[PDB]
């Protein structure tokens, strides 16, 4: 669906202008973190392409993330909020309901990008999975990684990534 | 507005260890990347690495991948810095460096710290005294010999402060004893000598000491 | 990695002249992002750095425009259009397009002016450090220019080595010159035992090494 594509068009830019204007990020900062290589088990047609948004704090990067993925949620059509919570259980393993899904995201962000498994990950390159994508035949649906340069801040980027890539399906 | 602390010389003994640190202010501490160079005396600056302070995150040179060890304090607003195995050639002065918002530049550097053995002393001060011989009512030289005294600095001033033209005062020097020394000079003309008196003041403010000596003819 | 080298390394300057002084890197210094990152700090004496020019051209907040950078790709250059007495010191190129960064070894700028010989003084122990039990010789070489001098000592005839200690002051706000005070350090009982103490003192602007010296209880 068109839907899937410009809306994470919609996410993928929110999240940039937050970055730079609430973590002071820029495409000329020098990452701490990299994203290595980006690995996709089973694809039906997706294009995973990473931009470098990087920044010193992580925890600006962290609530410029949640931000970004509030609004872009709040911009959906009751109809389309429907079919969230379905991408929750299938990628997160988490029940929920349209109106929960705010603080249910929320509270497993800060709960998992604060555990010492991430936070105290300080190897430079890092690379990230996804277990399956599909596109439309004609159609690639391409998506983006936005970069954070922290470990904590990529957590919440590939966590709506895991998100949006189960939506496709 | 920007201000970078550090902690005093150091004397530690080939093989051990030693941890500078860098209390900051004025920023943000999270915002800005931390760096650390060493300067050698009479040397070149060198990179050692940097620290995020938001995350803990480093970045050694090779050179030091296993002496140093850079750290933060999210609530002193602190780095520190700890080379361990300390050998003859790691003496030296280690400034920390802030970054700007893109961790390519250095935007504000500390102050240093020399690193290379005694506790808090003030200086014995002696007159170095005119010669005789001189030269007729030409120039002479006297001085004042600020000796062993421990830490830094020692001001001097000469006859109050009145006695400005002619004075020289060197950098102090360490010496094996752990103490610093240093020299304070001034030149004046031979006839003045029996008709001036040159009075060398000192104040080494850490020990609050505070001597005058009146160097007198031979 | 990035071997910086700054030519030359001593810049004596007529004072409100022009002055350039030139970096070169082991690799090209552009980066794919487009910018070269290329930057130079200034060290006054003694004091820690202080910024001057970033990315080639642009100047920090509070620096004057008489500082200016210019080049490309390997190749740099700084110039200070007319050169005041607050900007004697070392000049550092620094580069940070590859990790590690690296500094080149700098340039010493100093005032130019005609060469002066030194005046030498020695000065023997005072009686009050007799007392405490201990023998600092010291000797002065005022005024001079070139910075360049050597101080010998010896006692009774002797080259001594390692016992002694100099130190160096900045260059003279007025005049231009140096000051160099070497300082012989020995036991008491050491210097009882010897009765001729000389300086020897070795500089350009002189035509033959001069020698001040003094005996044991005599001056």
């Amino acid at each position: 669906a068109a839907s899937i594509q410009t809306t994470v068009n919609t996410l993928s830019e929110r999240i940039s202008s937050k970055l730079e204007q609430e973590a002071n990020a820029s495409a000329q900062t020098k990452c701490d973190i990299e994203i290595g290589n980006f690995y996709i088990r089973q694809n039906h047609g997706c294009n995973i392409t990473v931009k470098n948004m990087c920044s010193a704090d992580a925890d600006a990067q962290l609530d410029a993330v949640l931000s970004a993925a509030t609004e872009t949620y709040s911009g959906l059509t009751p109809e389309q909020k429907a079919y969230v919570p379905a991408m929750f259980t299938a990628a997160l393993n988490i029940q929920t309901s349209v109106n929960t899904v705010v603080r249910d995201f929320e509270n497993y962000v800060k709960q998992t990008c604060n555990s010492s498994a991430v936070v105290d990950n300080k190897l430079k390159i890092q690379n990230v999975i996804i277990d399956e994508c599909y596109g439309a035949p004609g159609s690639p649906t391409n998506l983006e990684f936005i970069n954070t340069g922290s470990s904590k801040g990529n957590c919440a980027i590939k966590a709506l990534m895991q998100l949006t890539t189960k939506a496709t399906t | 507005q920007v201000q970078l602390v550090q902690s005093g010389a150091e004397v530690k003994k080939p093989g051990a260890s030693v941890k500078v640190s860098c209390k900051a202010s004025g920023y943000i501490f999270t915002r800005y990347w931390m760096h650390w160079v060493r300067q050698a005396p009479g040397q070149g600056l060198e990179w050692m690495g940097y620290i995020n302070p938001s995350t803990g995150y480093t970045e050694y040179n090779q050179k030091f991948k296993d002496r140093v060890t850079m750290t933060r304090d999210t609530s002193t607003s602190t780095v520190y810095m700890e080379l361990s195995s300390l050998r003859s050639e790691d003496t030296a002065v280690y400034y920390c460096a802030r970054s700007d918002y893109t961790n390519y530049v250095f935007e504000y550097w500390g102050q240093g710290t020399l690193v290379t053995s005694a506790s808090t002393k003030g200086p014995s001060v002696f007159p170095l005294a005119p010669s005789s011989k001189s030269t007729s009512g030409g120039t002479a030289a006297l001085g004042c010999l600020v000796k062993d005294y421990f830490p830094e600095p020692v001001t001097v001033s000469w006859n109050s402060g009145a006695l400005t033209s002619g004075v020289h005062t060197f950098p102090a020097v360490l010496q094996s004893s752990g103490l610093y020394s240093l020299s304070s000079v001034v030149t004046v003309p031979s006839s003045s000598l029996g008709t001036q008196t040159y009075i060398c003041n000192v104040n080494h403010k850490p020990s609050n000491t505070k001597v005058d000596k009146r160097v007198e003819p031979k | 990695d990035v071997v910086m080298t700054q030519s030359p390394l001593s810049l004596p300057v007529t004072l409100g002249q022009p002055a350039s002084i030139s970096c070169r890197s082991s690799q090209s210094l552009v980066h794919s992002n487009g910018n070269t990152y290329l930057h130079w700090f200034q060290q006054r004496p003694g004091q820690s750095p202080r910024r001057l020019i970033y990315k080639v051209s642009n100047r920090f907040s509070g620096v004057p425009d008489r500082f200016s950078g210019s080049g490309s790709g390997t190749d740099f250059t700084l110039k200070i259009s007319r050169v005041e007495a607050e900007d004697v010191g070392v000049y550092y190129c620094s580069q940070s397009t590859h990790v590690p960064y690296t500094f080149g070894g700098g340039t010493k700028v100093e005032i130019k002016r005609t060469v002066a010989a030194p005046s030498v003084f020695i000065f023997p122990p005072s009686d009050e450090q007799l007392k405490s039990g201990t023998a600092s010789v010291v000797c002065l070489l005022n005024n001079f220019y070139p910075r360049e001098a050597k101080v010998q000592w010896k006692v009774d005839n002797a080259l001594q080595s390692g016992n002694s200690q100099e130190s160096v002051t900045e260059q003279d706000s007025k005049d231009s010159t140096y000051s160099l005070s070497s300082t012989l350090t020995l036991s008491k009982a050491d210097y009882e035992k010897h009765k001729v103490y000389a300086c020897e003192v070795t500089h350009q602007g002189l035509s033959s090494p001069v020698t001040k010296s003094f005996n044991r209880g005599e001056c």
